[PDB]
Formats: C-alpha cells, structure tokens, sequence
C-alpha cells in the first residue's frame, strides 16, 4: 500500500469518478460531473474510494538506477498533500525523507494494470535482482528495535534462578501468556533468561528430533530456555518455522529472511516482514536509545597515548631537524606514527564503552553507523588529506566531541570538500557508464 | 545579506561552469579570513561560489584584504593593518586565541604560527609579527551564526549555512534561545530593520509609521513596510518595538523586520525536543510535531502572490476589462465589482475569477 | 499453507496463480484478456464464472477465476 | 487474595486555577493507565467558549493596519487568541469593543452580553494613540477542542468577516503520578489539573468523568 | 541504424546509414519504443501476447 | 545457461530481459565506487589498453630474471625447449607479480602475468 | 473511460512522425516499408 | 536546524498523546536518534542541552567558592534567570566541562522539582498508553527553521 | 454541550476461548486513551479463583524429583498453574489429590470441597509410573490479577510448602491496536481492536461486561463531583 493525497488522487482519477458519479444519479450529464469534481462537492469523495479500490498505481523516484526504482502499490486516500511511503521500500528507492519527492503514474489498460499487480507489485519484489539478497529487510530502527527485543541480559528481573533446596526452579512459566502477565507487573523483563513451555511454536530442528521424532507439535507442548522477547520474536515468523533463539544482528536477520524466500511463498515473506516492522518500531522506541553529551565519552588513555607519540614525533622531528633524516621519510614516519596511534585510541575507546551504551548499540546491531565514524566523534578524527591528495602529517588530535580548533577545522575542510565534490561527478560518470551498458 | 557578499567565478571574463577543473574548487591557504571555505553550493557549483568573510575587505585594485594586529617583540599592539594575500605570506601570523599577559605580552612559552606554505610551526613568541584579529576570521556571516560550529563536520555545516538562507519569516518571529554573536549585528546590516540615525525621542508610534524628535530639533520619520510581497513571496512585514515616550540613541532599532526580534536575526523558533525514536513515525530523517505548533501559529508564515493581466489593442478591436463574461453564471461573478476585478477582501479558490477580460473574436462559424 | 488472510491486491497470492500459467508474463496476458472479455459482457461475452464481489473490478474478477481453474488457455 | 475498600476520590487545593485529585486504593499497575485516560480526555474534550470570528469597521481583511493603532490587524488577532471566555448560552453571541483616544485596550474593555464573562480582563490587546480608534465586535460560540478558522466562503459570512482559529479548552496543563507498594501492595494515583479560570479543576474533572463514564458501555 | 542514431554520434551514423542504404527490421526493443511498438521482451513476446483465453465448457455450464 | 533469477529465486522466466537487468545491476552500485574504481571498470568494458600495461607469459617454461637498474629483463626458457622469449624493458616502478614475488627459476604457464598491473585484454 | 468501454489500441507517436519529417528535411529519404507492401504513408 | 539536520514533517500528533515531561508539558518535536551519530553533527545535541539551560535558568554553587569547571574564565555567568538568552561565539563559545556543570541547575517548573538531570535526560510519559518510557530520554530546546 | 455519532461495539469469535472486539467509530483520538485502560481492567480487575500454594508428599528438602512419575516437580507445578476452578469461599480452601494407580492423573481426580468447582477436568497433571502413588494438597484463595509466588516468611515455617505463581484472572492474554475509518463523513476516526483469550471460567463477552462495569463505576468517583458537563449517548 501507499498513502495518496486525496486531492492528487481526485485529479488522477478525474475521468473515472466522472463516470461513476454519472452512473449514480449524483450528476445528470457529463458536464455536471466535470464541474462537480472541479469544485470538489463533498459527494465525490465517497465515489473516489470506489474507483480507487484495488486499482494500482506506479511510484517512481529519480534517479531510477535499477528496475526496483518503480513499484506498484494499492492507493489509500490520505489526509494532507504529502505521500505516505512504506518504510521497507526506502532501500530500493534510496529514498530519504529529507524532502525527497516521488512521481505517481496511473496504469489505465487492463494489460497495464495486470503488469502492475503481477510484475511490479511491491511485495512480489523483495530480493534485489542483482545479488539475490533481501532488500525490504528491516533497517535502522527495526534493527535496533529487534536487536533489543532478542538480546539476553544477565541478571535481569525475574531471571530463572535454577532454585535449590527450598524453592522450586522459580524461572518457569505456564505459558507465554503468563510471562506477559508477569512482564506487565514488575516481575518479568523482556530480556530475561527464563524458560517457558510453548504449545504454538516450533522448536529447533535438532531438539525437535530428540523431543518428539514422531512428528512435530502444533499443540504438543515443549519447553526451552529463551528470553521472553525471543518468544515474541518467533511469533512473528511463520508457525511452521523453527525456533531461532538468538539476538538478531542485521546479518542474522538477513540469513532468516533470505531463508524464508527459499522455503516459503512470496506472500509469506511479504507478511512476515510486515510483522517485523511493527514489532521493530514498537521496541525501537522502548529501546531507550537516545543521544547525549554524557552518552558520548572519551577514553582517559587518550592523553597519554597522544603525548607519547608526540615525543616520538618530536624525536623524529629532532632527527629530521638534525639534518640526517630524509624529508620524504620524515613525513612518512609521522604518517605511520599517527596512523596506528589512531587505532590505539580506537582500541581503548571500544574497551571503555559499556556494551549497552546507546551509541554503540546502533553500530553493533548493524542498523547504521561505523566504528571509524564513532572514532572521530569521540577520541580523535585522525589524519586528513591535503588538496594534492597527500597525507598532511599534521594530525587532528581533537575529536568532534571536544570540538576542533581554528586550524584543525580549516584543515579538515581541505579534504571534506574534495570528498563531497567527488560524489558530484561520481553520479554523472556512473550514469554515463550505465547508459553504455544498457545500450 | 548573503546574496550581496557572494563571490562568483562564473560569467563573462571568468571560467565557465562546465569547463573549469577541480583544482580551483579546492580550498587554498590564502582563503583564510578572506573567503569562507565552509559556505558554498552543494551541487555542481562547489568551490566556484563563496561568500566574503566577516572581516574581509576589498582593495581598490581588486584583491581581498584581511585585518591583522601586528605583534612586535612578543607584544601585540593595538595597530591593526589590513594585508593582502601577497604581503601576508611575507610575515608570520600568530593565532587569534593565545594566552594574554596583563598589559599585553606573549605568555605561552610558544605561539601558534602560520607560514607561507602555509605551514604551522612554533617559536618562543620572539619572531612573530602579526596576529589574528579574532577567531572566525575565515568564517562568513551565515557560517558564524551556527552555534557550536567547531563541533560539526564541514559537510553538515556547509548544509547548515546554505539552509539559513532558505528559511521563511514567521508571523511571531521569535529569536534564537542559544545563539552566537552575529545575530544582532547581521540583522541591522541587512537593511530589513528600522534603525534611527539621530538621538532623540519618539513623537508617535503607529503601525503605519514611527516619528522621532531628535535633540537637534530636527524630525525624522520612518514609514513601515506592511505585508509587502518579497521577491520570492515571503512576507516583508515590519513591527515597531518602541513606545511613545521612549528615549532612543543614534543607531538603535526602532522596529523589527521579517525575521528579526529586538534587533537580532530570528530565522526560526525554539522548540522542546525529544531525541527518542517514536513508533516508526520519525524515521529516516522524518519529524513529528506537537499539534500545538498549529493551534498557536508558532510555525505559521504568510505568503503573497502577484497576478497580472493586461488589456491590449488587438488587430480585430480592443481588449476590454469588464464584468460581462460570454458564458458564465451570475454566481461566478458574485465577488467581482463593476469593472470586473475581484473585490478587495474576498476569498479566491482554484479556478476563480480575478480580473474579467474579453477579446474580439473572428468569423465564429 | 497458512500464510494469512491477504488484503485486496495481494489476493490471490501470486504463488497460487503462477502454477496456473507458464510464467509471470503469461499470467499477465491471461488475466488481462479475460478482464477485457468480462467488461464487454457488461456492455467476447462470457462470465463472470465466479460470484462477483460487490463492486469488484473485472481484472480482479479474472484473477479469482484463474485461481479456481475456471478457465484454460493456450500460448501462441 | 481479594481486598475490597472501594476507591476513594478526595479533592485538594494548590492554587485557585488548579487543584490536585487523589484516588485510592487501586490494584497494582493501574494509576498510569487510569491517569493518562483522564489526561487524554481533559486536554481535548472539555467543552468551553471561544471567539469564532471578529469584525472591525475600517478593515475588510486581516492583513491591513488601523490608523493610530500600534499593532497591525494580524498581530492584534494573535493577542486576542489569548482571550479566555466562558459562555453560559448556546447560539453564537456577539460581544462589542469600542475605544477612543490614547491608552491601552485590554480584554476588560470588551462589553460582555448576557451571561458571558471575560475571565482575564488584564490582557493586552492593542495600544492606541491620540488618533487611534478601535471598533470591533467578537462572536463567541460554544464547543470543544480546536477548530481551525471557518472561512466565510464556506459559511454564509460576508467580505468583512474575519474568521479566527478557535480554541475551546478550559483545561491548561495536566500531569499525574502514582504511589506503588510492596501485607499486599496496591497503587494510589494523584493527578494535578489546571484550568484557564473559565472552570475549576473540579468541574473539569467532572466533565471528563461524565464524558468518560458515558463512553464505556457493555 | 535508428538505434545507433539515438545512442551517440547521430550525424556520423545517419550519413553512413544513408550511403549504405541500410534497412532496419525493427527487431530490437529500443527501435520499438521509438515508433511506439511493443518491445520484443516480457509480455511483448509473441507466445505471450498471442495467448487465447476462454472459459472451460465445464465452467460455462456452472454459469 | 543463464540460471536462477535473483529476484524470483527460481529458473529465469522465458520473457526476462537479462541484458538491461545486468547493466542496471552493474551500474547502480557505481555510485559506491571510489572514482581502482569507475575509471578501472570503464577501462575494462571499453576494452582499452590498460593504463600501465603488464606483460603476460607467451609460452610455458622457466624464467630467467635480470636487473638492468631502471629496468627489468625477464626471459622465458621454453620447455620445448625452443626459441627463448624476452621481455625487454620493464620499469621497476611496476613491480613483479606474486605467486611470493616472482623470482629467478620459477616456472610459468602460458597465460600467467609477469608484473603487477593490468594485462592487455587484446593480448590475452 | 467516460463510457466504461475498453481502452482502445495505441496509435503512432506524433513525435516519431515528426522525426521522419525532420530526417526528410536533411535530404534523407526515410521510407516506412511493409513486410511486402513496400511503402507506407503517414497521413 | 542550523547544523545541517533537515527533514520533512512525518506526522503531527495531538498534544494529548505525545512524550510529555513529568510536568505534563508535551514536547513539540521528536527527532530520531539514529540520524544523529553517523552524520558528525553533534552540535545539535549541545544546543539541545544549552537550550534547556537558558530556558529554566541556573545558579552556580556559591558554596565556599567557584567549582573547578568554572575556573577557566566564565565571568558573571554564574546566575541567569529563566528564559535568558545565550550566545556562544563559534570558536570561542562554551566548552564541554562548563556544560555539565550547568546541566544541574535551578529547578522550578512551578513546584520545586527538577525536570532534567545532569545528563540532559528526563523520564517522558507516553501520551497514548500513559506509561513512562523505560529509559531516560534526552529533552531540551532546539532552534529549528521553516 | 456534547453530541456525537456514533460508537458501536462488535465482536468476532475466533474460538470458544478467544474473541475479537471492535468499536466504531471513536472520536480522535479516544481509541488510544481507553484502549490501554481496557487491557488493564480485563487483565487485573476481574475477580477469580486460582491456586496459591501446593505441598506434595515426599518432597520436603528434595530439590526437584518425584520417583514413580515421569513429570518432574517443575513440570507439575506449571502443569497445575493451568488449573481453572471457581471458588466461592473467599478464603483459602485446601483441596486434595491422592492417587496411587499407575495411570494418567487429571483434574477430575481431585475432590473439590463444597464451594469450589474445577472447570477443566480433562487437564493432565502427572503420569504415574508403574506402581507409584501421588499425594498433593492444593490451596485455593479468591483473588484478582496476577500475583507472583509469595514467600511471606511464613512459607519458611512450612516444610515442603511450595508457593506457586497464581493466575487469578480468567483472561490469560489480551492485546489491542487502533486503525482509521470514516471514508468521508468523518476523516481519520479511530477504530479500536481488542483481542481477548479467556479461560473456560468466563466467556469473552462476560469478561467484557465485567470490565465495562468495573471501569464505568470507577470513573463515577469524578462524575459525582459535579455531573454538570456531559457528552452524548
Ligand atoms: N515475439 C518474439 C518471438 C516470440 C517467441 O519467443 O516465440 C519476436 O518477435
């Protein structure tokens, strides 16, 4: 589906609604029908929903790189003048919501509508037609939302205690519906390591062999030890799918969704990814993932590491100032001294950040971000290239958390501009190549 | 204010847009304090268009000069000398911020310096000649208005500067809660604010004009722009910020412009922000707002269009502006006056008539 | 197979429809020509072989007909 | 483990415009869902009175000025949005305001018709000078929530009518909090209701309840 | 030849095509796009566009 | 011959236009190629002589390496053994390929690359 | 669409008809040929 | 905002159901957390903290002397009333240490309860379910342009 | 004052245990307001009886085992948590289950004292291995909501007394979500969807009316204040 502005839809379907409201006694002749739409008399809207029903439309965003840049959707009248786009098709369209626009086209002929519903329909195109990998796979929020759901926290609330001598196990629940009643109360945590008896879910392949080996269990009850979230997670996958019981990194989700496309019809994957979306968003907000000057911290070893290599460069700078050192080798020495010195700050930085820090969770889960990016935020941005392409031996000791200096900032733009300028001519040339491949 | 102060490499007598190589687009060491390196187009015009720096100055010969405070024997004097790029490399430029010693002397053991490379090196403060007038010499007016500029990468900053120009004046025009130094200085130098040129007292204050009775006995008056359609449709309305009996001083702010409040640039509003992801509605740079921002008209703005029609002499007669239309209902003309032009204060809907006109017809058949 | 209830355009599933034709392309013309056939009846002349929905579109009808194997075709 | 001491709702007082409300006891995990169920209803559905349209003699629309007045017509309407009025009658009623000579017009200067009151006459509208004359009437209607200004081309108004955004919201700011327990442990919530002085926190919370009671059905 | 013309070096292509007196069969898919024909791919292929459809005699009986 | 359709996961349908799908599958990521990038790719599809031409073995046999400073001499002694094959002037800037790095005495097959760089497609 | 009939079959793009005309103006004799019925006229 | 952060208005919620502080004060904008870290524009977070400082006011501890973080030439900035405006020149503006010291500062809403901790976070209540969000969320005032 | 048109409550039966309920149409955004409040009233506000503590003969200091049966102590505790019995005592009542026959034990084998009635006799409790006996006591006290197992420092005095997690309410799972409706007349009105999986003690419809009455009466504490302002029916 897609959200279509009611005003836009009315004009697109103008000739259609004109006939419908003339078939009905709303208007007596086609002349009255036309004016009845132009001035937008309230009767047309009820008529518009009918003509638009199950009538597909094509949605394109330029530049169109691969055929997935155009996909059919079922229109839905929406309040406002903007277009509502499904969050899972952004990957294909490369669509950012920073102000991008999209074109709508109305297939008319029976063959054209058939092609839209069959060939170009949104849910039928999931894997990229180049690598076979999944594209509509959850991303960026749905990732951290699920990653948080499936993760297992040691010492959580209500954790299965493996009780001894005076108390039964204490970590068992009659059903998953009980773990919910226990989660709503302060008893249970969604990230606990409790064990539950499940009647409506399927166990892994290995354990299923040892547990039944006579068949499977649609109602036959079994028990495994998983986080309450991992249970709810598997409730999103098809009932016929084995229980996974892992914390979902993005690659792990790619493995699973990639597997559904081999073992299940398309409509099954279309609906499974829909359920992953709703679940991912709900837990993305409950994830408690924000940003603050506090959640951004620096490793205390940065001072010693920095001042240490400083003297190592001063000594080499003293060796070059002594006249014996080779000028090309001096800078190359400094470049090598500072290059791996950045890795140390990166190593010390990762060691410092607790695993549950909101900044690293975003990068860990594979939702978005790199470590090299988080190395410039806190710690040190590192060396920067000169305009001629050479590596300026003067490093950026400061990080964007502590703020750069007048000279540090002026030097960074030297390279930052060349990169942004490259992206300009990298699309004009890449497009000139694709036109020759196509031809 | 940035359109003027804009510097272009295009046009006759200079390299054209498509042919120029990337070597010119790159920043140069001599751009410091003369042409802001952070403010430039994102598109195909990168590096070919830039804005003059804050303290920069143009020479009678066409070369940009930058203000410096010369230092002699580790002491920064009050002598300020504008130097061209050529003579700048001749000397050594100390850094704007360096520890100051009580009456003026280099306190730090060594001082930051800039060479003709340019190169960055040190001395014990004895061999320095000139120092920077202040930080943000390299920065432009728009760039200098970004709080915490030093913290943001040049990429996102460049976007930040280009987007200030694209703001639109609101109805309330609230000033920034956390700003920089340029807010008030840039508004008055823009010209969209009303400044008093003689010390005196206010005689009258009306939405129409503001009169001041100077100590000189002379009398100045200022007619206020009211809901003037800007070049791009934005509202150029002005509002008075002074009362009747108020005293005023030469160069003060009498009324606010479109995007100004109390003399300083107010390009937006201050809003209560929450940085949590929320139910997949603010996702992939999308945003969600409180409906309060609609009921209270905090982000409301006025826009004005100009429609035009003429009645010329046709080979088959003369065009006539009239209320009579060949085939129309008496209702479609309900908002037209005698002449056939829409009546002031009426509402107009897509397709409505603004000015009735008719032209002669030939050989109908 | 329990996929779920499909909504509108997604019904019937393509998988169950592709077993009725050689390819996705043949499926297109298959349902396309039958759809233009139905609309003529409301003005070839046959069908709707299935119980039409309230305001169902003819193209949507022809898809349901192909799902139930109510018609056969021969490729050129 | 049945425990039955029927819920008790006792009032309080903090200021004249706002007053706390407390209800105890309640089963564990109830105050939050019950508190927000009132807050959501208070901030929206509390009926009230608000000014729909306004008519000023000299001006035919909203984007002009008035001779002698310091505020333009559009900035005057912005101020008038802050008027908190209460109309005890249905059926739109027109107020009236007329001021001459210097001074400062305020909400108190508006003459209210039968059974209507301006609850913040201290509000500033426009500052007039010797040449300034302001003659404006205001139509007060009754409703709830926020209704965007109804354009006169949609209504039956004439070119002189100035429709304005109407906000019928007696309630101003609301919050709540709960005291849990850990004898069995129950939950007790206390809510803080604040009004614009057109109604008291008591009558407002009664409106929500009465409006909330009628909705639950079975 | 009209495919090579729309691609690049139009003048060069047209002059050599006119001298060689070339004839374009209009088989490629870009040629058909230009003249408004059905491209010879996907649903445009002969086997697909010539599909004949009719309801089964058993289905017409059920009516 | 073509094989499975990446989008369908099944054998490609008979109507599929794999030509365009190939051009788009290759070009679309071009925006992500540091342009060892677009210039190198275009160099390959356009079949132009490589930027820095590297020689390939012309026949099987052992190699005799010789260094004339500022150059390199590589001679292949055939296993025939027939006429020796010599590669006259090889700029040392373009160092030798790796197996480690090619050394005197190593065996070479009919198509191996003698030095780091891009082999002339027309030559191969 | 207004009558609810089936959408008809497409015709010849006017732009293409203009192309043949612009090619004829260059002294290029562009003939649209049938399979066997040699020459066709666009009118 | 002034930091190159741009985005369309995805949705506008009724003031009723919106993350609102313990005061009952609904937040006006909700910005996504993920687009912030990778883009390298962290100034928008800084001015989000300072924006709250300038809105509620602050008073540095006169207790026994000036803390160590205010030792490096903040002058007469020790106290500021509520809603007072601030100016941080680009390269001479406030510094990280001085921020934290100000994050904990004067605490009226009307009652004497703080609404934001020294990390720039607060416990928001979901306006739909009516229950607090599990973790502390960063709130503040940011300057955004139309 | 207030008049609106027009809310309606409907119910779709998914099974004898589950039923879906929808209210159409609501005023925006009342769906979210009352939605979360209903899930709480149905979940923790309906009175019901359940097991509180159990003591099994032969298990005093043993950790987890029961010779003579293949079901462990844990598997039987959660096997008993599913017992559904309506007790009229209002005070803890101790039922008893004693079987030595090498056969399957079910909920029907227990003898409920006068006032308590088991609603799921077919429920499996334990499988008795050849030549084994099973003796167990059960404590049943009326309650509401979900009360986790409680050791009140008096559970330590009892030797072999096992406090268990008590599911007092008949509804064991409930959820809700909202949608939009109203093609033209209303625009973007709210539709409330609520999912209730109930125990055999009470049908979904009775659990609703019970929640409706308990919720309506609760808001009377405020309406009684004035009753002046009102709304539509
Ligand atoms: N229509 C294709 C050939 C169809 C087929 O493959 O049979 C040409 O022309």
């Amino acid at each position: 589906q897609c959200g279509l502005p009611k005003l836009m839809a009315l004009e697109l379907f103008k000739p259609f609604v004109m006939k419908r409201l003339v078939d009905l006694n709303h208007a007596q002749n086609i002349k009255s029908a036309k004016r009845m739409v132009e001035r937008q008399r309230p009767q047309v809207w009820d008529v518009l929903e009918e003509v638009i029903a199950e009538h597909p439309v094509l949605l394109n965003r330029a530049p169109t790189l691969h055929r997935l840049g155009i996909q059919a959707f079922e229109p839905q009248l929406v309040e406002g003048k903007a277009i509502q786009l499904h969050p899972l098709v952004c990957e294909a369209f490369n669509a950012d919501f920073d102000g991008d626009q999209m074109a709508v086209h109305l297939p008319l002929s029976a063959e054209a509508q058939a092609e839209a519903r069959i060939l170009m329909l949104s849910s039928n195109n999931i894997l990229s037609p180049a690598s076979g990998k999944p594209l509509a796979m959850p991303r960026l929020d749905m990732v951290t939302g699920l990653y948080y759901l499936t993760t297992l926290v040691e010492g959580a609330t209500g954790e299965y205690q493996a009780a001894t001598k005076d108390a039964p196990e204490q970590g068992v629940y009659s059903s998953p519906a009980e773990a919910i009643m226990a989660m709503d109360r302060g008893a249970l945590s969604v990230r606990a390591k409790i064990k539950v008896r499940l009647t409506e879910l399927r166990p892994p392949t290995d354990l299923e062999a040892q547990l039944f080996e006579n068949g499977w269990k649609p109602g036959d009850a079994w028990t495994a030890e998983t986080t309450l979230g991992r249970v709810m997670f598997n409730e999103l996958l098809p009932k016929s799918y084995p229980f996974v019981n892992e914390q979902m990194h993005k690659k792990v989700q790619a493995r699973i969704i990639n597997d559904l496309a081999e073992r299940f019809p398309m409509i099954v994957v279309a609906q499974t990814v829909d359920k992953l979306k709703d679940a991912g968003f709900y837990w993305a907000t409950r994830s408690g993932v924000t940003v603050s000057m506090a959640d951004v911290l620096v490793p205390p070893q940065k001072q010693e590491i920095l001042e240490r290599h400083e003297a190592e460069a001063d000594a080499i700078e003293r060796k070059y100032q002594r006249g014996a050192l080779n000028h090309t080798e001096r800078n190359e020495s400094l470049v090598k001294i500072w290059q791996d010195a950045t890795e140390e700050v990166g190593k010390a930085l990762e060691e410092f950040y607790p695993a549950d820090n909101p900044i690293i969770t975003i990068v860990k889960s594979g939702a978005t971000g790199n470590l090299t990016q988080t190395r410039t935020l806190a710690g040190m941005k590192g060396l920067v290239t000169n305009p001629k392409g050479e590596f300026i031996p003067r490093p950026i000791k400061s990080s964007f958390r502590e703020g750069l200096t007048v000279l540090e900032y002026f030097i960074n733009t030297h390279g930052a501009r060349k990169g942004l300028a490259d992206t300009a001519l990298r699309t004009a040339d890449s497009g000139y190549l694709t036109r020759r491949l196509v031809d | 204010l940035t359109h003027k102060r804009r510097l272009s490499a295009l046009g006759p007598g200079g390299l054209s847009r498509e042919r120029a190589g990337l070597e010119v687009r790159d920043v140069h060491p001599s751009h410091y304090g003369r042409m802001c390196p952070i403010e430039t187009p994102e598109g195909p015009n990168i590096g070919l268009i830039g804005s003059l720096s804050v303290y920069a100055r143009v020479n009678p010969f066409g070369f940009i000069e930058t203000p410096y405070r010369k230092v002699e024997n580790g002491v920064v004097t009050d002598q300020i000398d504008y130097l061209t790029a050529d003579e700048e490399d001749r000397h050594v430029v100390a850094q704007a911020n360096s520890p100051t010693d009580e009456n003026g002397r280099f306190t730090e053991d060594r001082v930051m310096v800039r060479k003709k490379g340019g190169e960055v090196e040190f001395v014990s403060a004895d061999q320095v000649d000139y120092m920077d007038v202040s930080p943000r010499q390299m920065v432009s007016v728009a760039t200098a208005m970004i709080p915490f500029l030093e913290h943001d990468d040049a990429n996102r900053a460049l976007m930040g500067a280009n987007m200030q120009r694209q703001a639109v004046p609101l109805v309330r025009s609230e000033a920034p809660l956390v700003g920089t130094g340029m807010e008030l200085r840039a508004a008055i130098d823009a010209g969209d604010v009303v400044v008093a040129d003689k010390t005196g007292v206010i005689e009258e204050v009306s939405a129409d004009y503001i009169t001041v009775m100077a100590d000189d006995g002379t009398r100045q008056s200022y007619r206020l722009r009211k809901f003037a359609r800007s070049n791009h449709g934005t509202c150029a309305n002005q509002r008075p910020i002074v009362d009747a009996g108020q005293r005023v001083e030469a160069g003060q702010v009498i009324a606010d412009g479109p995007c100004t409040q109390n003399g300083e640039m107010a390009l937006g509003k201050n809003l209560l922000v929450a940085i949590m992801p929320w139910e997949g509605h603010n996702y992939e740079d999308a945003i969600i707002l409180s409906n309060r921002l609609v009921e209270e008209d905090v982000l409301t703005s006025i826009h004005i269009e100009e429609h035009e029609i003429d009645a010329r002499d046709t080979k088959l007669g003369a065009e006539e502006i009239t209320r009579d239309i060949p085939n129309v209902s008496d209702e479609v003309l309900a908002d037209l006056d005698e002449r056939g032009i829409v009546r002031i204060g009426a509402e107009v809907r897509d397709g409505d008539i603004l000015v009735g006109k008719v032209t002669p017809k030939g050989e109908t058949e | 197979s329990a996929y779920d209830t499909p909504l509108g355009i997604t019904n019937p599933p393509i998988d169950e429809l592709l077993s009725r034709a050689s390819s996705k392309y043949a499926l297109v013309i298959y349902a396309a020509k039958r759809a233009r056939q139905i609309n003529d009846y409301y003005n070839e002349y046959v069908g709707p072989l299935v119980e039409p929905g309230l305001q169902e579109k003819p193209l949507s009808i022809a898809l349901r007909e192909i799902h139930g194997d109510l018609l056969e075709h021969t490729e050129g | 483990m049945l425990i039955s001491q029927r819920p008790t709702l006792s009032e309080e007082t903090v200021a004249e415009n706002r007053s706390r409300f407390v209800i105890e006891p309640l089963e564990p995990g109830f105050g939050y869902t019950l508190g927000n169920s009132l807050r959501r209803t208070l901030l929206s559905s509390i009926p009230g009175a608000a000014v729909t349209s306004i008519r000023i003699d000299g001006v035919l629309h909203e984007f002009t000025t008035v001779p002698g007045v310091k505020e333009d017509v559009t900035d005057i309407i912005l101020n008038l949005k802050g008027l908190v009025v209460s109309s005890d009658d249905d059926e739109p009623v027109t107020m009236y305001l007329r001021k001459q000579g210097p001074g400062v017009v305020t909400a108190g200067d508006i003459v209210p018709p039968a059974g209507v009151t301006v609850h913040n006459p201290d509000m500033h509208i426009a500052t007039l000078n010797d040449k300034g004359k302001l003659e404006v009437e205001l139509v007060v209607e009754r409703g709830r929530g926020y209704v965007p200004a109804v354009q006169n081309k949609a209504s039956g108004a004439e070119i002189g009518r100035i429709p304005v955004d109407s906000i019928y919201s007696p309630v101003l700011k609301v919050t709540y909090k709960v005291e849990a327990t850990r004898r069995t442990d129950f939950d007790k919530l206390i809510i803080d209701v604040e009004t614009k002085n057109s109604i008291s926190p008591r009558d407002a919370l009664a409106s929500a309840g009465g409006t909330l009671v009628e909705l639950f059905g079975l | 030849w009209l495919s090579a013309a729309s691609f690049q070096e139009t003048t060069r292509v047209l002059t050599d095509a006119a001298i060689n007196c070339r004839s374009d069969k209009l088989n490629g898919l870009k040629e058909n796009v230009i003249i408004g024909k059905l491209i010879p791919a996907g649903t445009g292929i002969s086997r697909y566009r010539n599909i004949q459809v009719q309801p089964t005699e058993e289905a017409r009986a059920a009516a | 011959c073509y094989g499975r359709s990446m989008a369908t996961g099944k054998l490609v349908d008979i109507g599929e236009a794999v030509g365009i799908v190939a051009a788009q599958s290759i070009g679309e990521p071009g925006t992500q190629l540091t342009m060892g990038g677009l210039p190198r790719v275009q160099e390959l599809f356009e079949a132009r002589v490589p930027r820095n031409k590297a020689p390939i073995a012309d026949v099987a046999g052992r190699v005799r390496l010789e260094e004339s400073d500022k150059f390199f001499k590589i001679t292949i002694v055939p296993d025939d053994g027939g006429e020796e094959v010599v590669y006259d002037k090889l700029s040392k800037r373009q160092r030798l390929r790796v197996i480690g790095v090619l050394s005197d005495g190593d065996h070479v097959e009919v198509g191996d690359q003698l030095m780091e760089g891009a082999a002339d497609p027309h030559e191969v | 669409i207004v009558k609810g009939e089936n959408i008809p079959e497409p015709g010849i793009p006017e732009s293409f008809k203009v192309l043949l005309k612009e090619l004829q103006s260059l002294c290029l004799n562009v003939e649209v040929l049938s399979s066997d019925g040699a020459a066709i006229e666009m009118r | 905002g002034r930091h190159g952060n741009k985005g369309v208005i995805g949705k506008i919620l009724p003031v009723e159901d919106m993350p609102f502080l313990p005061d009952g004060t609904p937040v006006d904008i909700i910005l996504n957390t993920h687009g912030v870290p990778r883009r390298m524009n962290i100034g928008q977070i800084l001015e989000t903290h300072l924006g709250w400082v300038a809105k509620a006011g602050w008073n540095i501890d006169v207790a026994a002397g000036v803390p160590d973080w205010a030792s490096k030439l903040p002058e007469e900035l020790y106290s500021a009333p509520a809603d007072s405006t601030v100016a941080t020149p680009v390269f001479d503006g406030a510094q990280e240490g001085e921020l934290a010291g100000l994050l904990g500062s004067t605490l009226p809403n009307r009652d004497g309860e703080v609404m934001v901790d020294a990390d720039g976070k607060s416990t928001l209540f979901d306006g739909r379910s009516g229950e607090p969000f599990p973790y502390p969320v960063t709130v503040g005032y940011m300057y955004i342009l139309k």
